[PDB]
RNA sequence: CGAUGUUGGAUCAGGACACCCAAAUGGUGCAACCGCUAUUAAAGGUUCGUUUGUUCAACGAUUAAAGUCCUACGUGAUCUGAG
């Protein structure tokens, strides 16, 4: 009955599909990672 | 507390404020220097719905609210207070606080659903006969989201909306 | 005392660790049910089919208890008796009988 | 341990009867643990191909209770098939018509989509009420606990439990009720 | 002191015995069990062990087979070093993550050094003509676990 | 009775209550003040 | 495009509600009858004729009304071929 126009993923309207809690911790924890990289690059 | 009694007697009528020995505050609160009941009692963030023990400290006999300028309640905690005694009253705690009516009380109907954690009214809300799918779902809201600051021990966030 | 798991089903278990400390030994003898925990064995002897005159009839007529059925009724009496579904009492054909394995491996 | 072949395997894949209340409790959260004794998941000689699985028996199912608004919010819809035979009924006038429907449709609904579902449905007892048939009580060998701790109601609460909780503040004396 | 739903935690409180009387009480079932094991009192013992990449749970007269070639001729004798478990009716002890080889001993006799089934292994892609067929022959090995011996020098 | 988006009083008599799960325009000496949120 | 056969009509209609009728109401610059708007409701209905191949459209007589659309502008392995 919520038809999605066109495809799924590219048109203009896509499937509004949210950002969850796990994808934000994973995305801090890298961030984390990438920083301490960072720092140890500086010296 | 006062009461107003009535008195008749030959076409005369006679009302009389009587007042009656109340209940005081305990001895020793944990944290004297609050200037909040309940923020002083150290109960914030660690009531719920079910703590009728604590809501029904002040209400009315007949299941209302009191006044937060005579409770003393700071805004939120007042909220926060009416709103778990809608919840305990809608799940069906609280049992005597309810006007009695001897002649409603005969004509009995269907038996009373249970429920508990209800945030709407029962009669407020309407079916949702479409629900929607995965991108688009219709959420059914479960307590209130005054209650989502309370101590969570296991750490989970609540589910208010399922 | 002390025990992380009560006590009460079926083994007793004392965890200790070696004064090296690299080895966990755990000593868990068995528990035996307690005479009290149990109740006496149920006797079921009932010969109502005995005859005073005849005992040959007697043991005859307890003898001769037959039945028949239809392939429908008795399958679903087959169903409600061991709590399944109708499907399963269903037979198959020659393609799914000829096909089973006729000695199949045994372990043990 | 030393049991002979054919008892061992009897004792090992024998059907154990479960029994649980459902006074006061959501049927999900009830639905939930019956689908895991139904299906078998609480054994370790558990295999998907062997039958192991074991009864329940649900009492009490008339006294279910749904968490928030869903007596009225949440719906069922059937279809007859027949065109213009499209039905949906909300919770509440299910749980009227039927009450062994609400439970019954949640633990289908848990259960897995294999064709096991319906032989691991007729293993599942469901009664409105606290009135089993002594042939189904004779087969119980332990009832589950309660997935929900109920909350007391306040005139259950005991007086001293009343007066040893302390009042947080002080009504005015002139004040009234 | 008031009593609140969220106002204690809901699972039960734990107390931990004392480090002293803890240490004592493991002196004790350790002596125990020691002068179970001098005595021999065990009837039969079975032990996870770790071989050929895979932890095994075999006891006496038991028969494993290893997806690899071993470097013995058949019925030749072998050690199994790696003990990680041993247990009996009564007691059981725990590597951390190894058992001392003192403390148990393994022997396992090399039966059949065998090859495997014919495996088949075929990779296909759709419209792009790409098949490729191949055939596995694994190498095998049989052991047989013939004993499994504990010894009292257990501290 | 007008359903409305944004509910506004149109004079000193009306009030505004909350009934049935809606919020309500309800005037008693303009009775053409009835407003109902959607 | 190694064929998804077209308008209109006949037969049978399934569905949506953005309701034409029937039902319950709010406001009227609602006195009554006629009306004008808005809310809720889709189980059931929604005519016969002249001209035009016509969908439309005009006209005649009525009806409680002669609703707007989707369905491969529903339906040609059920029918017509007027265009
Ligand atoms: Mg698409
Ligand atoms: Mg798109
Ligand atoms: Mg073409
Ligand atoms: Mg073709
Ligand atoms: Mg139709
Ligand atoms: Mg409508
Ligand atoms: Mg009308
Ligand atoms: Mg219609
Ligand atoms: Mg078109
Ligand atoms: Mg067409
Ligand atoms: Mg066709
Ligand atoms: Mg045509
Ligand atoms: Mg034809
Ligand atoms: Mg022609
Ligand atoms: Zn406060
Ligand atoms: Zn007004």
């Amino acid at each position: 009955r919520n038809r999605i126009p066109g495809r799924q993923w590219i048109g203009k309207h896509r499937r509004p599909r949210p950002v969850s809690a796990q994808a934000k911790q994973n995305m801090i924890r890298r961030l984390e990672t990438e920083a301490e990289n960072q720092y140890w690059l500086s010296r | 507390f006062r009461e107003v009694v009535e008195i008749l007697d030959g076409k005369t009528t006679i009302i009389e404020g009587r007042i009656t020995e109340t209940p005081q505050e305990s001895p020793n609160p944990p944290n004297p220097t609050g200037q909040c009941p309940i923020c002083r009692w150290n109960l914030k963030h660690k009531y719920n719905y079910e703590d009728v023990l604590l809501l029904s400290q002040f209400i009315r006999p007949h299941g209302g609210m009191l006044p937060r300028r005579i409770t003393g309640l700071c805004q939120e905690e007042h909220l926060k207070i009416e709103e778990c005694v809608k919840m305990a009253h809608r799940a069906g705690l609280l049992p005597n606080h309810r006007p009695k009516l001897p002649e409603g009380f005969v004509p009995k109907s269907k038996p009373r659903l249970n429920r508990y954690l209800t945030r709407w009214s029962p009669r407020s809300v309407k079916p949702i006969y479409n629900k929607g799918h995965r991108w688009n779902k219709v959420r059914m809201p479960v307590g209130s989201p005054l209650l989502k600051d309370n101590v969570s021990y296991s750490g989970r966030p609540l589910l208010l909306y399922h | 005392t002390y025990s992380s798991l009560p006590d009460d089903y079926n083994c007793k278990v004392e965890l200790a660790l070696t004064s090296d400390g690299r080895t966990i030994v755990c000593y868990h003898p068995s528990v035996d049910i307690p005479y009290e925990h149990t109740k006496p064995i149920p006797r079921p002897d009932p010969v109502h089919n005995i005859e005073e005159t005849h005992d040959l009839v007697l043991k005859t007529r307890l003898e001769e208890k037959g039945e028949h059925l239809e392939q429908g009724p008795m399958i679903e009496q087959l169903s409600k008796m061991f709590f399944t579904t109708k499907h399963r009492w269903y037979p198959r054909g020659q393609y799914h009988r000829r096909r089973r394995k006729p000695n199949p491996p045994k372990d043990r | 341990s030393s049991f002979s072949k054919a008892p061992q395997q009897w004792a090992t894949f024998a059907r154990v009867w479960y029994l649980l209340d459902g006074k006061m409790q959501p049927p999900g959260k009830l639905a939930a643990m019956a689908s895991v004794k139904l299906q078998g998941l609480h054994k370790p000689v558990y295999h998907q191909l062997s039958d192991c699985g074991d009864h329940v028996v649900i009492m009490n199912t008339r006294h279910i209770a749904f968490s928030g608004n869903k007596w009225e919010q949440k719906v069922y819809s059937s279809h007859t098939g027949y065109p213009g035979g499209f039905r949906q009924v909300t919770a509440a006038q299910l749980h009227q018509k039927d009450p062994v429907a609400i439970v019954k449709l949640a633990i289908y609904g848990m259960l897995p989509k294999n064709l096991h579902r319906r032989t691991m449905m007729q293993r599942l007892h469901l009664f409105p009420d606290e009135d089993i048939p002594e042939d189904i009580l004779k087969n119980l060998v332990e009832e589950l606990p309660q997935p929900r701790k109920v909350p007391r109601r306040l005139d259950e609460y005991t007086q001293e439990e009343i007066e040893a909780f302390p009042r947080v503040w002080s009504p005015p004396e002139d004040y009234r009720l | 002191v008031p009593k609140t739903s969220l106002g204690s935690p809901p699972w039960p409180d734990i107390v931990l015995p004392d480090p002293v009387e803890e240490t004592r009480h493991h002196a004790e079932v350790v002596g125990q069990v020691n002068e179970l094991i001098a005595a021999g009192r065990y009837g039969r013992l079975f032990a996870v062990v770790h071989f050929a990449g895979h932890q095994w749970k075999v006891t006496a007269e038991d028969l494993i087979l290893i997806e690899n070639e071993l470097d013995v001729a058949c019925g030749e004798r072998i050690r199994l070093e790696k003990v990680l478990l041993v247990g009996a009716d009564n007691f059981t002890l725990l590597g951390k993550p190894l058992l001392g080889k003192e403390l148990v001993r393994v022997e396992a006799t090399v039966i059949e050094k065998t090859e495997s089934w014919p495996k088949i292994n075929m990779k296909f892609q759709k419209r792009k003509n790409y098949q490729r067929k191949r055939i596995t022959v694994n190498p095998q090995t049989v052991l047989r676990i013939n004993s499994i011996e504990i010894a009292p020098c257990l501290c | 009775f007008k359903t409305k988006g944004v509910l506004k009083k149109r004079c000193r008599d009306c009030y505004l209550v909350k009934r049935r799960g809606r919020w309500f325009i309800y005037c008693k000496t303009n009775p053409k003040h009835k407003q109902r949120q959607m």
